[PDB]
RNA sequence: AUUAGCAGUUUCGGGGGCGUAAUGCUCUCAGCUGAUUCUCAAACUCUGAA
RNA sequence: CUAUGACUCUCUUAAGGUAGCCAAAUGCCUCGUCAUCUAAUUAGUGACGCGCAUGAAUGGAUCAAUGAGAUUCCCACUGUC
RNA sequence: CGCUCAUAGCGACGCUGCUUUUUGAUCCUUCGAUGUCGGCUCUUCUUAUCAUUGUGAAGCAGAAUUCACAAAGUGUUGGAUU
């Protein structure tokens, strides 16, 4: 939250609270959009995949991870552009921030502003991740490497303290690594999904099956 | 905004060419700005397609 | 005893405080000073910035908080938040200083501007211009008014500005149409009065005038109509800016 | 001789009871140093014009 | 609670390109459905911890 | 649109501030707005007045004289330079 | 942004600190009584250095200004109003 520090909140700390029908006078979240780049790029050309993970477990404001975003879609046009990047950030804002004001008070106070009724109003959404959980994550061309993990490193400064930077072993926004991928296309077990793979599969949830290779091929 | 989001050129706007066109209008002027009245309004009454 | 061991203090705010008397019971809020204008002016800036505090009190000055009873009695709702904002909306609103006089500057300007519109017109291409007028106001000195709307105030001022001297202000061409009868009468009276122009009396084709007032003398003009004659077959009123054809008044 | 252009500038008063001066002093102006638009009029009450 | 594209629709929604124009196709975009994807929901929890 | 509210509707309770007066020993905002006084004045005085919350024997407005009363300025005052 | 040119000078959304010169929060200390606010007086110290000493940057030509290091050695005013 903007009006706070967020040294407040940058400790993952509290039972944590939602939007519900419990807690209904929250602001709304600042990050509303999860969508860098080209979201219509098929999942056979961009075989590279990056990450950034928060090193320390801790919370993760809303406002930061916007403007995170922003080191990677001004950053996303002067390296390669839209045909590189596609993100879907890898973390939500559910958690919610109190705030027991005491602004009241500039020159004296009426003692409402005291730890009588002391719990606070919702103000300041936020996320909150482990050391693994994940952060940003571009899926992209195998000829932008450095011209992303800068995107990236430039992320990591608007976080609070500690953050890793990595590329995986996989196509991105997959299980499956780069070695398991060609044999999907080799086996004839790959199934396009604009996006994903689906990836054809021998099982039974029938009576006499054959349609289960049949269908999808 | 929207318009100029899709891109190209700025204008129809404040621009380099809006400099000539500011407000030189007023040199004390013949009006405050522009006073002007109009008869050619209300389309269901004059009954036109025009 | 007080003078021996602490003499004791008192304590003084520094917040708006929109005050609003419903139901003989005065409810207040705390606000701050340079927001509770600027949420009025269409700047929607979240209604938990303007307020400083979300509750209501009898006196925010001292710090009694308001009553449920006294509440919903006088609202028809005990909830806080949607009062408050009833309050911001509503109610007398303390200012600081310098947002006083941005108020008094604003009002300068509009009382300039009313006067520009309709100014001295040896043609029609000449004078329209606010800032000779605001000029003169300046230097001639008189008090801008709050309580006082901007028209009035105009009216008031351009009346002593005359006297400086400068000539203010063009007429316009309230046009009318009188009965056969009293019509005849009508200019009998009002030709060397006021001056009236474009008349042309008649037997048959009833007889047209035209009273001369700048919009803003339009009651003086149509009094002596209505004591004499009442209204007329049709009544002919235009803008207060200029009179449907170009002015060539003063 | 007026410009190709018409280049033309907001003349104003610096001091409202000096307005009556500065009418004067156009038309003292117009025989020294020639055109100005002082009278009859295309913009304004009054505008000094050049080659 | 909530992110994404995909496909199958369009006598149901809207606007274009294709015979004048559509919902006839094909599009981005509405709605519905199907399979996949993001974050799992102190007052959710099939499971279940010393 | 009036400054204001005589007025007309309406509600509350019977009425809705007339004469006057005013940031007053009564004005939150407030160091109000303007003029003056001072090189400069949250001070003073005179103007303005929808007056947070003035007002007619809860007495309103005025005021000569009077005052170990309260405040401002000027002059005589300069170790209260 | 600074024409142009991210960092001469600034610096978004964003992020981490320090400070105790603001005010709150708290109620440990004091109700066998630390005399409460300001002004005068007077020293001391701190530096987060306004001036001056010496230095280095500048969109520093000169002029003046701006930015920064070392450094607290010496200065740091007269009045109206409150």
């Amino acid at each position: 939250m903007g009006r706070r520090p967020a040294r407040c909140y940058r400790y993952c700390k509290n039972k944590p609270y939602i939007k519900s029908r419990y807690c209904r006078g929250v602001p709304d979240a600042k990050i509303r959009i999860f969508d860098l780049g080209r979201k219509k790029a098929s999942t056979d050309e961009f075989p590279l995949c990056v990450h950034l993970i928060s090193l320390e477990k801790e919370q993760l404001s809303s406002e930061a991870i916007e403007a995170g975003r922003i080191s990677c879609n001004k950053y996303i046009s002067k390296t390669g552009g839209k045909d590189s990047f596609h993100m879907r950030v890898r973390v939500h804002p559910w958690h919610v921030l109190r705030i027991n004001k005491m602004l009241s008070c500039a020159g004296a106070d009426r003692l409402q502003t005291g730890m009588r009724g002391a719990f606070g109003k919702p103000m300041g959404t936020v996320a909150r991740v482990n050391i693994g959980q994940i952060i940003f994550s571009i899926r992209t061309r195998d000829n932008m490497l450095a011209n992303v993990v800068e995107a990236l490193r430039r992320s990591s400064y608007k976080f609070p303290g500690r953050q890793k930077i990595v590329v995986s072993k996989k196509w991105g926004f997959t299980a499956y690594n780069r070695e398991a991928y060609q044999k999907l296309k080799a086996d004839g077990r790959l199934m396009n999904d604009g996006a994903n793979v689906k990836v054809i599969t021998n099982h039974g949830t029938l009576a006499q099956y054959a349609k289960d290779i049949a269908a999808a091929n | 905004e929207e318009e100029y989001l899709h891109f190209g050129e700025k204008a129809d706007s404040e621009n380099q060419a809006r400099k000539y066109m500011n407000a030189v209008r007023k040199r004390k002027g013949l009006y405050v700005e522009e006073k002007i009245v109009e008869h050619a309004e209300k389309q269901r009454t004059l009954s036109k397609n025009k | 005893m007080s003078i021996f061991t602490p003499t004791n203090q008192i304590r003084l705010t520094n917040v708006a405080v929109v005050r609003m008397k419903r139901a003989g019971k005065r409810f207040e809020i705390a606000c701050y000073k340079n927001k509770v204008v600027g949420w009025r002016s269409g700047v929607e800036k979240d209604l938990d910035e303007v307020l400083q505090t979300h509750s209501v009190f009898v006196n925010v000055s001292k710090g009694q908080v308001a009553k449920k009873e006294d509440l919903i009695s006088a609202f028809g709702t005990d909830d806080q938040t949607e009062i408050c904002k009833q309050i911001l909306t509503k109610g007398e609103v303390q200012v600081s200083d310098k947002e006083r006089h941005t108020q008094l500057e604003q009002m300068f300007r509009d009382i300039a501007t009313i006067v520009a519109d309709k100014c001295v017109n040896p043609e029609t291409k000449r004078p329209y211009t606010v800032i000779l007028i605001e000029r003169a106001m300046k230097d001639i000195h008189y008090s801008v008014k709050t309580n006082k709307s901007t028209k009035q105030q105009a009216l008031e001022v351009i009346k002593q500005l005359k006297e400086k001297m400068k000539i203010e202000r063009a007429h316009m061409r309230l046009r009318f149409i009188l009965p056969v009868n009293e019509g005849k009468k009508l200019k009998e009276k009002l030709k060397p009065l006021i001056k009236v122009i474009e008349s042309e009396d008649y037997g048959q084709q009833l007889e047209i005038v035209c009273l001369i007032d700048p919009g803003c003398f339009r009651e003086i003009d149509e009094l002596i109509k209505k004591e004499t004659k009442g209204k007329g077959s049709l009544e002919v009123l235009n803008l207060k800016d200029v009179e449907e054809g170009d002015e060539k008044f003063e | 001789f007026e410009a190709t252009p018409i280049v033309r500038v907001a003349v104003e008063p610096k001091h409202p009871s000096e307005m009556p001066q500065l009418v004067k002093g156009m038309k003292l102006l117009n025989q020294a140093d020639p055109c100005v638009q002082i009278l009859i009029q295309e913009t304004g009450e009054h505008v000094l014009v050049t080659a």
